């Protein structure tokens, strides 16, 4: 029941638009994670307390700009109203949660005296609704456009805002305690039907530029929301613009949809003698950037340069600092992450610092002790599943759903052998045997096949076809004899390497997911979706104890300490559960991964435990006595 | 060799302002005033190119 | 002992495709081409540590054939054996056999020209195309027209496909199959019908797939293509070549139409519920439930019969079966012929295909007959012809290209001498 | 290697080629600015057939743009993708026809079509191997039907051995926004029937039901209508630029639907179409979509399928399917109604399938039927003709330009026969 | 030459020794542009090759 | 056949011939990675920039699809006889 | 290259109508310029090679200049359009010594001179469009006692419109030739 202390945490979500976002004052940047916004100290990489709270994916974030407020909202199943919640950043607590939007809240706002919020939600609903802080409460509502609408902002003296549609308009929205009532005033495009992503407000509101998807930045004149010259005139951005910044200059940076920063000038100048104003010539072509820019922030405030942090759809947080002196970004990531769900993670053997964890279209070789990122290697577009070193440290085998079975070197990462078809579908378990001879793999098809790698060929010996449901898991003996898998049949079979048989099969009510030796081969430990762990004799095959642990919803993760007196579970809710071995007993840790966790697993020098939720986020524990 | 010559003048200058949106040369209108009423003629020379540099303090010296 | 393949269509290419996976699978062939004499029939070793195929790909539309230049077997095949035109023949027979053809013909057979040239012991060639298409039957006839009048002596095994009765998916493969068969009778001398309603049967019941696609049926004709050939690339008990076909199973020169079957298909469950023995397999072989050309034999009468074997099988019990088979009453034989068996066996078991869905089984049967029930689908298709044929209609892209009525009406006077020759050998 | 060659007419015709080259371009991967921005590298090998590659990596599309007035011109170039038609491709007068076909064909025709000849012929021998020309207009306008007929009869006098798509609208009387409809359908009609190899009959009558049923959308405004029409187009080419298990050419389509070279008019249909509401509570199968595909409710023009025969019909499958299902759906549907079809036509249903679905979906098709209800509507606008042309209303804006009386007997003469010969093979 | 493919020989691939299928006729083919090229052939141990040629010379001389 | 289709076999016959490369792509080198990693392990001051290596390798030329579903809850269909396919 | 094509009767080097007509041909364009345009008295689309010097703007045919195309087709027809300037065109060949002569057609000069690597001969003209046969077996047994084998490559000059430049293997007459190789 004593919660266990949570070492280092690595992950965050990029996809959000805007989510990335820097406290006014001081050291602290937050960003939000599967369903918990996270705080970090913006000077060292020290975990800060997560604000829980939400129901499903966070998918907006806002900040006073005193940065004592804050407000978050989510994204929930269809057809339940998501709510908007309001924290405190003194004391971190929920202080107002309302609910009146749909499906999603699309964007947030706050005011610049702090009076009001605004939200704008659905990309079914399309209402603006306008809150205020004080209390939770909401002023008033209309109904935006018939087409939908992506942003909105607040000016800087704060009577009015500014909405952009998804599609094909702009408004501008003037507030007035007569009516309690929403005026708008839609912009005056002469032929353009762009597309808009993005909006900011200038410093003195004079202007607003909205990025278009069609990659193009567009400057609108206030008050009478008449269009004024485009964006960059050295063409457009390679992509839609996404993500847009104002330098505390007369200046804009724009980040463009492919990893493309760009400073432009926004004073305005004729040329060619004429009245017509050129396009905003871009006085600093910053350097590339991997990933889909989705968030900026400017950071620091420094007379001999600016810094911003950079989200990228990518998930990598890049600092970047601008020089007005002599124009010219120098760009350097600080964290990456995953970008989806991620799936599945190994261990060497007898080794720490080193994790394999792979999620859609990558591997990734993580070193434990400082969480910087090794190695990563990637195939296009295609989806990992369970991953493995062998024994000896040369390959590293993973499954894929195209049904290949590839191995990679750990060491510049080149693949050596692949299986041009190891199953008719996605592969679900591999697992090396110790001598690093044999291979062991299971598909959805529920067969396990056994492949013999040879020196130069790989060969298929036989392979048996007891179930009928998806092999969750594959684990082998010590000795080279002993293989149990895991299915969704609810059985569990013990093979024979031998002689390519069974002995017996465990079997559940509900369906097996993951399946663990004791060290030293005595019994089974078995986790599955009947909310129930359950222990089995190894020899003969028989339901020693079972534990109703963690009976709200599923559990599908075990690992087992090297000697063999505590037992780590993961389950279908956010815990992660410390149990004894021989004693069903806890120690577990309740705050963390905001997504179900998917697996788990402890160091072989036994000081850490390593858990990897359906969000991507893999946390470092700190592991203890049960 | 075009059969008739002004058959590309509305279309061509109309698709230079727009269609390829290039900038417009739009200059030698000073002194054009209104319609319905005579331009003031300028004394100016179109012909006549009237560079006459002059680098006074510009040119290096041997 | 070297026997050369050739591929003609959508269709031909497809089943290609599985065809020389199962072949470099069972030799050992890694697809890069090379091994970590039995091979030498099918694959020519040239250089050093390279193994090249023994077919030819073609086809005009580039999408299927430069999908194999991309697809797995890049390496495998030289890339001058794959042919591609520029446009398809359409589902239009006089497309394919006289606008594309003439120029695309003399590429290919000057090119299989020097594929028989580096062979020494060629045996013949078998080809694949399916003749409702527009290219594996139009210029597929004006190869095997421009084959024969180079070879003519050598035999010819042809694995066609015909369009089903009630599954179709195409609207003038009447007028495609009837203008192919025209040529496919005096040019080949051995047909093997392979249809499509049958296979799907087949995996639906026995391999119990619920939604195959065509690349299950591709891979079981592979199976089958492999175990007829067996018998040259391996040695065993009793083994027969392919210029048995040309005089066992053919008793008269335009009678050549053989229905197929295999057995045991078996999924990898009912491996461990079934005994395997010889006297079973050799039964289920001849029940329709089991063959690949979608038609009854208990309307016809058998003329010949001959059956591959693979595994470990002596002779006896295949002497014990075909007694107790020929003891039967169920199937019925021709007067013109008391000997009316074949058989022929091979060591080797038959392979499995890591993706296949067929176990691995210790003997394995392929049979490869003759009988009266082709002759019955031959006047399905003439029903379904003239019925298209008496309102003149899809004549204009025929006449459009440039051929007339003439050779329609003489194809359907063909297939009515055809069904008279079949009707007067059956009494 | 085979080649799409776009041309878009008239006010419609540019509308609805803004949306297709924009649905083209999303499925190929390429930005609103012309540069490759996908993934996958099967975007990269069927590119050749809609945009020739320029320098700086830029693929710009395969389209010559027609019309008369430059406003249509500033609303191509406005929306979104509007940035990646080469600017000359603008083939383009300066007054406007403006529902009279005989300014769509004999005034401003004879000094217009010299000129998009010149780029059409132009832009044909920038490709290799030419499929066949595929136009977008409609059939009430008059710088669409007029210009785009004069063009039609023109390429055909040139190249007479490439293929030939019309997607053409056509008026209805529940949805009739000018008034001389039947005078310019009429003609067009006559004229494609001579021309044209295939034309597949869109109707905006249908559309705005099938937006209202199906759809349950509140206001269906026009780039609802064209995103419709812009995905089926893209499913009618999506055999030619991606991999399937039974690729059908357009040539290959043509053989299968057309029994008899007047007998080629198609109606069309679309599926999946669900709403929002409803996205959930659904699920993605092929008898799912086949329910959907034959239903009356789905069909793309104001022809109700059911008050006629089936002469042949095709279907385009786009995803990951099992052909076994694909073939025994079709042997399901083509057995049960088995009156619908015609007698003396075995196997009236073509069927194909592709291995890439359209983005944003998990499967897709795409219905056309030559049926030989399509006459209803032929019926339909031949009789609003009969009654104008028996007063001689209007009739002096069409014979003061240089058109005669002959003109219009003759329309109905072949209107007349062609809705009789279509009755003749019912 | 014969990579090339200007020689009009083919193989019979008969039962017997195979023999040389000759396109064009013997009698009125050149002799001194490829009585030559065969007896350079002769040198060759290739399979494809060296039967060709033997055999080329044999039915010229003949 | 067409000048086209054979400059593209000419290409492919010289691509075939070189044996097969591991990487499609290769971001930075192995041994300048392999120094960071020292660098980092002797001590600190190190940018993120230099560990973290990355290599692109052909995988499949596919779209991304959600895995097809074969077959449907056994409930639904049976075979001819029965049974769960 | 072309080593392994087939070479029939005919073969096409470059064609004016294509997606890229100079895929092969590697341009060495200097004071000159290079145009896909439509001349007006064949309504198709034709190459333009037009430059100030002739010797500096000209058309390789393969690419690299190390790789050679090999090509046994005895005669070289050439599709062009006599613009009444200077225009030459210059091809290699290998004897049956295995030495490369070279053979240049001019139109500026009048001696007809034999030296051992190059042959140097005049051409005169029509006005409009022409095709031009070469017949390099015949010229190489007449410059040198030796006989035709191979041609290396093929390089045209400046002030030239040229179309379907392409070999043969006889001297075709028009109505034997095909559609799209004849003139009109
Ligand atoms: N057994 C089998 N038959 C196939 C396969 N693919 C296509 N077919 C058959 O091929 C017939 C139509 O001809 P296709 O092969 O598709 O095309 P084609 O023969 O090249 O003729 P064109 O399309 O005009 O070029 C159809 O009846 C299909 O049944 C396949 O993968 N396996
Ligand atoms: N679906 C669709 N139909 C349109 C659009 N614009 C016009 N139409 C239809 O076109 C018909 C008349 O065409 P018209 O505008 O006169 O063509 P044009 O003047 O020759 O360019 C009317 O019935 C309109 O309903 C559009 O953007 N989408
Ligand atoms: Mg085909």
């Amino acid at each position: 029941a004593e919660p266990l202390v949570l070492n280092s945490v690595i992950g965050f979500g990029g996809a959000i638009e805007n989510g990335l976002i820097a406290h006014p004052d001081g050291r602290t940047i937050i960003y939000p994670l599967g369903s918990t916004i996270v705080l970090r100290d913006r000077a060292d990489p020290r975990s800060q307390e997560f604000l829980q709270g939400h129901s499903d994916k966070v998918s907006c974030l806002a900040l006073s700009r005193s940065g004592r407020y804050l407000a978050s909202g989510q994204i929930t199943y269809m057809g339940f109203t998501a709510d908007i919640i309001i924290w405190d950043l003194e004391s971190k607590q929920l202080i107002h949660r309302m609910a009146l939007h749909k499906v999603k809240v699309q964007a947030l706002d706050f005011s610049c005296d702090e009076r009001f919020l605004a939200s704008l939600g659905g990309q079914d609903d399309n209402a603006l609704v306008l809150w205020d802080v004080a209390s939770g409460n909401a002023i008033c509502g209309s109904p935006c456009n018939t087409n939908f609408t992506n942003c909105v902002k607040f000016f800087n003296n704060s009577p009015d805002k500014l909405i952009t549609a998804g599609n094909f308009n702009m408004n501008v929205w003037t507030y007035d305690a007569g009516n309690n009532k929403l005026r708008p005033t839609d912009a005056t495009l002469g032929t353009l039907k762009r597309v808009f992503k993005s909006v900011v407000v200038d410093a003195n509101d004079e202007y607003a530029y909205c990025g278009t998807t069609t990659g193009d930045v567009l400057q609108i004149a206030l008050e009478r929301v008449l269009f004024k010259n485009t964006g960059p005139a050295k063409g457009n951005v390679q992509m839609g613009v996404t993500a847009t910044c104002e330098v505390p200059t007369g200046d804009i940076l724009v980040g463009g949809g492919d990893g493309s920063l760009q400073v432009l000038r926004t004073v305005p100048e004729p040329s060619s003698t004429n009245p017509k104003l050129l396009r905003k010539m871009p006085a600093l072509a910053g350097t590339k950037v991997e990933g889909a820019i989705t968030s900026i922030a400017l950071a620091d405030m420094n007379a001999r340069g600016f810094t911003f942090f950079v989200g990228t759809a990518m998930c990598n947080i890049y600092k970047v600092t601008y020089e007005p002196a002599t124009s010219r970004l120098k760009e350097e990531l600080v964290q990456t992450a995953h970008n989806d769900k991620i799936n599945g993670m190994a261990f060497p053997n007898e080794y720490s610092e080193v994790f394999a964890t792979c999620g859609t279209g990558f591997i990734r070789l993580w070193h434990l002790t400082t969480c910087r990122e090794l190695l990563r290697i990637a195939v296009p577009n295609l989806e990992c599943f369970c991953i493995a070193f062998t024994t000896d440290g040369s390959a590293i085998l993973s499954g894929w759903s195209d049904g290949k079975i590839r191995a990679f070197g750990p060491q510049s990462g080149k693949i050596i052998f692949t299986i041009n078809d190891a199953h008719q579908k996605a592969v679900t378990a591999i697992a090396s045997t110790a001598d690093s001879s044999r291979i062991l793999s299971g598909g959805e098809e529920g067969m396990v096949r056994v492949w013999r790698i040879g020196r130069t060929s790989q060969t298929l010996e036989a392979s048996m076809k007891d179930h009928k449901g998806p092999v969750n898991c594959i684990r082998i003996k010590g000795s080279g004899d002993e293989c149990v898998s895991a299915s969704s049949d609810g059985s569990c079979i013990l093979w024979d390497l031998h002689t390519f048989k069974r002995r017996t099969s465990l079997f559940a009510n509900t369906f097996f997911k993951s399946v663990v030796y004791h060290p030293d081969e005595s019994q089974l430990v078995t986790a599955g979706t009947d909310r129930k762990v359950t222990y089995w004799d190894a020899y003969d095959g028989n339901a020693i104890r079972i534990i109703d642990g963690s009976d709200l919803d599923e559990v599908n993760a075990l690992a087992v300490d090297r000697d063999g007196e505590a037992l780590v579970s993961g389950g279908g809710d956010k815990l992660v559960k410390l149990w004894g071995y021989d004693e069903g007993h806890c120690y577990f840790v309740g705050v963390a991964h905001s997504g179900a966790i998917t697996a788990v697993g402890v160091t072989p020098d036994k000081q850490r435990i390593v858990s990897v939720g359906t969000e991507g986020g893999i946390f470092i524990w700190d592991y203890q006595r049960p | 060799m075009n059969g008739d010559v002004a058959g590309s003048l509305f279309t061509s200058t109309y698709r230079n302002v727009k269609l390829a949106g290039k900038a417009p040369p739009a200059a030698n209108l000073s002194g054009t005033g209104s319609c319905f009423d005579t331009t003031s003629l300028s004394p100016a020379r179109a012909g006549a190119h009237k560079a006459l540099d002059v680098q006074k303090d510009e040119l290096p010296v041997w | 002992r070297e026997v050369i393949s050739i591929h003609i269509g959508q269709a031909g290419i497809q089943v290609g495709n599985a065809c020389w996976e199962l072949y470099c699978l069972e030799h050992g062939i890694q697809p890069d081409g090379q091994m970590p004499d039995a091979f030498n029939t099918f694959f020519s070793e040239t250089g050093a540590g390279k193994h090249v195929p023994r077919c030819i790909f073609l086809d005009l539309e580039p999408t299927v054939v430069d999908e194999v230049r991309t697809g797995t077997y890049r390496q495998l095949f030289h890339p001058e054996q794959l042919i591609s035109g520029k446009e398809d023949a359409a589902n239009n027979f006089a497309r394919g056999h006289y606008t594309i053809g003439k120029e695309i013909v003399d590429l290919a057979l000057d090119r299989i020209r020097k594929l028989a040239d580096n062979c020494t012991g060629l045996q013949g060639f078998l080809v694949f195309n399916a003749v409702g298409g527009g290219t594996g039957s139009g210029l597929g006839s004006l190869l095997l027209e421009r084959l024969s009048v180079d070879y003519g002596k050598k035999s010819k095994l042809g694995f066609t496909v015909y369009p089903s009765p009630q599954v179709s998916t195409a609207v003038v493969e009447p007028y495609n199959s009837v203008l192919s068969t025209h040529s496919l009778l005096e040019h080949t001398d051995v047909a093997v019908m392979l249809d499509n309603e049958a296979i799907y049967d087949i995996c639906r019941r026995s391999l119990d797939i619920e939604r195959p696609t065509y690349t299950n049926l591709n891979r079981l004709i592979a199976q089958v293509i492999s175990s007829l050939t067996a018998s040259l690339r391996f040695d065993g008990a009793l083994n027969v070549d392919i210029t048995e076909f040309q005089t066992n199973l053919v008793p008269y020169p335009r009678i050549h139409f053989m229905l197929s079957s295999y057995a045991p298909i078996i999924s990898a469950e009912k491996a461990y519920h079934e005994q395997l023995s010889v006297a079973e397999i050799t039964n289920a072989a001849f029940e329709p439930a089991s063959m690949m050309v979608k038609c009854d034999p208990r309307h016809g009468k058998y003329m010949a019969c001959c059956l591959m074997y693979r595994g470990d099988v002596v002779p006896k019990d295949v002497n014990a079966s075909v007694a107790t088979i020929k003891t039967k009453r169920t199937i019925q034989f021709v007067d013109w012929c008391p000997t009316g068996f074949k058989c022929g066996i091979n060591y080797q078991p038959p392979t499995v295909v890591p993706g296949g869905d067929l176990a691995k089984v210790q003997r394995a049967v392929c049979m490869i007959s003759n009988s009266t029930a082709i002759g019955e689908i031959f006047s399905r298709l003439d029903h379904k012809f003239d019925l298209m044929y008496a309102k003149r209609a899809f004549v204009h892209w025929y006449v459009g290209e440039g051929m007339e009525e003439g050779e329609f009406s003489e194809a359907r006077e063909d297939l009515a001498a055809l069904e008279k020759d079949f009707e007067e050998v059956g009494a | 290697m085979r080649e799409i060659v776009h041309i878009q007419g008239g006010q419609c015709g540019n509308q609805i080629g803004a949306k297709f080259w924009e649905v083209v371009s999303d499925e190929h991967g390429i930005d609103p600015t012309g540069t490759y921005h996908g993934d996958s590298d099967l975007q990269l090998e069927r590119i050749n057939v809609y945009f020739n590659e320029a320098t700086g990596g830029r693929y710009v599309p395969r389209a010559i743009l027609m019309d008369l007035e430059p406003g249509t011109m500033d609303s191509v170039r406005s929306g979104p993708y509007g940035q990646i038609f080469r600017p000359d491709n603008f083939v383009f007068g300066q007054t406007g026809a403006g529902n009279n076909w005989a300014k769509g064909h004999y005034t401003e025709g004879a000094e217009l079509i010299d000129s998009v000849l010149d780029v059409v012929r132009k832009e044909a021998e920038s490709c290799d191997c030419l499929q066949g020309f595929q136009v977008c207009h409609s059939l009430g306008g008059g710088t669409g039907s007029g210009m785009g007929t004069l063009l039609i009869s023109k390429i055909r006098e040139e190249y007479p051995d490439r293929m030939m798509l019309t997607f053409s609208v056509v008026p209805s009387p529940k949805v009739s926004d000018t008034v001389v409809e039947p005078y310019n359908a009429t003609l067009s009609v006559h004229q494609l029937v001579e021309n044209a190899d295939e034309c597949m009959v869109l109707d905006n009558e249908a559309l705005y039901d099938i937006c209202f049923r199906t759809l349950k959308l509140t206001t269906p405004t026009f780039g609802d209508l064209n995103h419709l029409i812009s995905a089926v187009m893209s499913g009618i080419t999506c055999c030619l630029r991606f991999p399937g298990q039974l690729n059908a050419d357009l040539r290959k389509l043509a053989v299968n639907l057309i029994p008899f070279p007047r007998l080629h008019f198609f109606m069309v249909g679309f599926t999946p179409l669900t709403s929002r509401g409803s996205q959930q509570y659904r699920a993605l199968t092929v008898p799912e979509l086949t329910q959907q595909m034959w239903d009356a409710k789905n069909m793309m023009c104001a022809a109700d399928p059911r008050h006629g025969r089936y002469l042949t019909a095709s279907a385009l499958f786009r995803g990951r399917m099992s052909t076994k299902e694909v073939d025994e759906q079709m042997l399901n549907v083509q057995n049960k109604n088995s009156s619908y079809f015609v007698e003396w036509i075995p196997n009236n249903v073509k069927s194909s399938v592709c291995d890439i679905p359209p983005k944003g979906l998990k499967m897709s098709a795409t219905f056309i039927g030559n049926s030989t209800a399509i006459q209803e509507m032929f019926k339909r606008v031949s009789e609003q003709f009969t009654a104008m042309f028996r007063r001689k209303a209007f009739l002096h804006w069409y014979t003061g330009e240089g058109m005669d009386e002959m003109e219009f007997t003759e329309a109905e003469s072949n209107m007349n026969d062609l809705v009789s010969e279509y009755q003749q093979y019912q | 030459f014969y990579e090339r493919g200007d020689l009009p020989i083919a193989v019979d691939h008969r039962g017997s020794k195979n023999m040389i299928a000759w396109k064009v006729d013997i009698e009125k083919l050149d002799y001194h542009h490829y009585l030559p090229i065969f007896f350079d052939g002769i040198r060759e141990t290739q399979e494809p090759y060296r039967f060709l040629a033997v055999k080329g010379v044999e039915d010229m001389l003949r | 056949m067409d000048l086209k289709q054979q400059v593209k076999n000419y290409t492919m016959t010289i691509r075939n011939t070189r044996p097969p490369t591991m990487i499609k792509e290769q971001d930075k080198s192995e041994f300048s990675h392999f120094r960071a990693l020292q660098v980092l392990a002797n001590g600190d001051e190190v940018p993120y920039e230099a560990t973290l290596r990355n290599v692109i390798h052909d995988g499949a030329r596919q779209p991304k699809l959600p895995p097809r579903q074969t077959q449907k809850h056994p409930g639904y269909i049976r075979n001819e006889s029965g049974g769960f396919f | 290259m072309f080593k392994n094509a087939f070479q029939s009767g005919f073969l096409s080097v470059l064609y004016s109508i294509g997606s890229k007509p100079l895929e092969i041909w590697d341009k060495q364009v200097s004071n000159g310029h290079i145009k896909r345009i439509t001349d007006a008295d064949i309504q198709s689309s034709v190459l333009e090679i037009m430059g100030q010097n002739v010797s500096t703007t000209y058309i390789t045919c393969p690419a690299d200049p190390n790789k050679t195309l090999g090509i046994k087709l005895p005669f070289l027809v050439l599709i062009i359009k006599n613009l009444n300037k200077y225009f030459s065109f210059e091809v290699q060949v290998l004897d049956d010594k295995n030495v490369r002569r070279r053979f240049r057609a001019s139109n500026y000069q009048s001696t007809t001179r034999v030296k051992p690597f190059i042959c140097t001969m005049p051409m005169r003209l029509d006005s409009g469009w022409n095709q031009i046969q070469f017949n390099l077996s015949d010229f190489t047994r007449r410059a040198y006692g030796t006989n035709y084998i191979e041609t290396l490559r093929v390089q045209v000059h400046a002030n030239c419109r040229i179309r379907r430049i392409y070999f043969s293997d006889r001297l075709y007459s028009e109505e034997e030739l095909p559609a799209e190789f004849k003139l009109f």
